[PDB]
């Protein structure tokens, strides 16, 4: 298992998230895994992709040197919240290294 | 809680084992052992070479666990040789069976 | 008409003979003329000899041939490719240049089974390969049965086209064709590439009748000595 | 499959082959609907090597993996100066590769 | 099923309904080969009970059994006047709908 | 001449249903030529001799030149809800590491709730 860190917003406009950066891997994600069926929908991650939704309120900073990666998502709504994720390789499922919580008191 | 007697990830078998206290009493206090395999079904015979018949039968003898092998591993590079005939000239290469694994 | 074909990575990866040709065609039979390679300082470099012969139709077709570094190509210094006739008393001035590298990614390689609905026909199986996403273009495909490499005309290769969804992304096709029955004699086919981003610069998928959307799964799971010693 | 493992894109290949001459119309819908033309790509005839004259074609449709996942159906046609109809419809979706049966056999033993 | 239990012959139909105005052309072709327009029937535009201002139409193709236990799409074309492209095609074979099967062999000991 | 074989065993289970004590036994055999003491240590720290109890080198019952010895060791009942595994340990010149650390634990020993739980799937390709 890996860690649980849980963040939250203090009402709307801004948030940030970090995650773990492993070392060796080239893809890196942030899907939220908010589903029914439970299979993890990649909202923001490397090697070229966005959602449909998260678009110009979603951006990725690696930084090898802390081994740290930094999303900062700009304003909230009521959708992007419930529970966030982070991981590495060629798998959206079955890759995941953290299990993080967003929340907003609004 | 549960600590871990095997964690093969060529045949992916995770042994454990954990007590679980009984109803307030020191008494059959219950003990407990837990298996995980998860079988590839889409994986050949001979990992490292991409030409054998598809994996049918999987023995798994747990002593041992706790060589052919079932499945990778996300932390190894595989790679093989294949010929080529760019410009008439048959040539050996070393090829990246298992990519994005290898950088 | 002046034709100037630069060396592709295929060839210089796979030959560490690389050169760059230009040739002639659509142009009256002249003999002595001379064929000359200029850098952007002026710098001229040795020209080949055994210029291909002409072709029957009553045109030209030469070969010239010079040997530049790699890592001056990697330079992306201007080259200028020159040829003399007495037709045009100007001579025909073409760059070669070789454009560096823009970002570099790696190709991702899907293969994929002939249709359920053709193999319903029983006459003939087709089997594609789709490289994907790989910037810059020029990637190599290639074709082998059971360990032995097929001929080129067997098969044909696309080539890269822009991806819409992603700027500055190309992809590929390739389809190979055979008959019904070598497909269902587990006859098992590959389809090679090579690239730059490539970490070994070639990589390889695989494919039969038992690994392509299959219809059974035949499965013999046994397990024994459960109790065992484990520690 | 394995590119619906990174739970982002999908690619659906609609391929037409074996007609003669050149000239034919790929187009892109579902449910009745007409697609949009931006998000889809198409070759031009090609010649096909053992045919004498006949040619080929290929197109590509990229959709979210999650709409895939959902269970929609994309039907592909094609318009070509020699179908009796002059045109023709294919469709695939979720259900089509499905493990017609498995036949698993445990043989738990201890000894 | 039942049908299919007689060794002789199967129908397969082609219901068309909730269309407007009348006048729809159905017929039956295999694999791209349109079959004798003897070899079906056809129904009449009635009107849709429930639905007001509609029609609905029906037709059915008798086909052997041997051969319809080695394949044969047998797609119906529906040519309506406000379709798209004013062609529609559907097609069903022996294994339109065939489900998953499970064949669990357990040999506990 | 031959590596003296060492085995180690648990409480009896009608033992634990007194309330006093239990006994812990290992057996040490084989040791040609005998040459063998055993000092059990219990998370690195040696016990008190009076607590184990070794009595002498025994011919195995067909000894063409083997022998065997026994020793047992006294605990409390009610320390057996943490462990604490009470290791043994051996000494002989016919061994190439000359200590064969020996310990058993509750955990360790006969399980009473086997939970297999095999999974199949097409993307077990690779062992994440
Ligand atoms: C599985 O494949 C490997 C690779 O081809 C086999 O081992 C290779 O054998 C060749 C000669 O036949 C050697 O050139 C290679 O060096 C070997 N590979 C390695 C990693 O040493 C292996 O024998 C095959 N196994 C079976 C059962 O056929
Ligand atoms: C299925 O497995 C059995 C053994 O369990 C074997 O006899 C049979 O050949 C297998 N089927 C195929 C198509 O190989
Ligand atoms: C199905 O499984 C049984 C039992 O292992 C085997 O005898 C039979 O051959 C299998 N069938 C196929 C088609 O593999
Ligand atoms: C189903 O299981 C039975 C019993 O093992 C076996 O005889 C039969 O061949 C199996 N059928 C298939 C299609 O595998
Ligand atoms: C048995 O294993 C399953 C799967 O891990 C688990 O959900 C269940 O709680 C286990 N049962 C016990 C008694 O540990």
């Amino acid at each position: 298992i890996l860690p649980e860190v849980k963040v939250e917003g203090e009402l709307g406009g801004s948030v940030t998230i970090k995650c773990p950066l492993p070392e060796m891997h080239v893809r890196i994600y942030l899907c939220r895994e908010m589903a029914g069926s439970g299979t993890c929908g990649t909202v923001v991650s490397t090697t070229n992709f966005i959602k449909a939704e998260y678009k110009g309120r979603v951006t990725l900073k690696q930084y090898p040197r802390k081994n740290l990666f930094l999303v900062e998502v700009t304003q909230l709504t009521e959708s992007d919240s419930g529970v966030y994720a982070c991981g590495a390789g060629m798998n959206t499922d079955r890759g995941k290294t953290q299990k993080v919580t967003l929340n907003v008191h609004s | 809680e549960r600590i871990v007697l095997v964690d093969n990830k060529c045949k992916c078998a995770r042994i454990t084992s954990r007590i679980i206290r009984s109803s307030e009493d020191p008494n059959e206090d219950i003990v407990e052992r837990n298996i995980r395999i998860i079988v590839p079904l889409n994986n050949r015979e001979n990992i490292s070479d991409p030409t054998s018949p598809l994996r049918t039968r999987f023995v798994y003898h747990l002593s041992d666990l706790c060589e052919t092998c079932y499945t990778y591993d996300r932390n190894k590079c595989y790679t093989a040789v294949v010929p080529l005939v760019y410009g008439g000239e048959t040539k050996m290469v070393e090829t990246a069976l298992t990519p994005d694994a290898c950088y | 008409r002046v034709f100037a074909i630069p060396p592709s990575f295929a060839s210089i990866f796979l030959t560490k003979s690389t050169k760059l040709t230009c040739l002639v065609t659509d142009l009256t039979t002249y003999d002595s003329v001379t064929i000359s390679w200029t850098r952007q300082n002026g710098e001229a470099v040795k020209t080949h000899t055994n210029i291909s012969e002409s072709h029957p139709n009553a045109t030209f077709s030469a070969v010239g041939e010079a040997s530049i570094c790699e890592d001056d190509w990697n330079s992306g210094e201007r080259f200028t490719c020159t040829v003399t006739h007495t037709d045009l008393p100007s001579p025909l001035k073409q760059t070669i240049s070789r454009p560096k590298g823009v970002a570099l990614h790696r190709p991702d390689v899907y293969l994929l089974p002939p249709a359920r609905e053709q193999l319903n026909l029983r006459e003939s199986a087709t089997i594609t390969c789709l490289v994907t996403g790989f910037s810059p273009a020029d990637v190599f495909v290639q074709w082998m049965q059971r360990g032995q490499p097929l001929s080129p005309e067997k098969y044909v290769t696309s080539a890269p086209m822009p991806e819409p969804q992603a700027p500055g992304r190309y992809f590929a096709h390739s389809i190979l064709t055979v008959s019904e029955e070598e497909w269902n004699t587990g006859e098992t086919y590959t389809c090679v590439v090579a690239h730059e981003a490539l970490p070994n610069r070639v990589t390889e998928r695989t494919v039969d009748k038992s690994t392509g959307k299959p219809t059974l799964y035949n499965v013999s799971l046994v397990m024994s000595d459960t109790a065992g010693t484990c520690y």
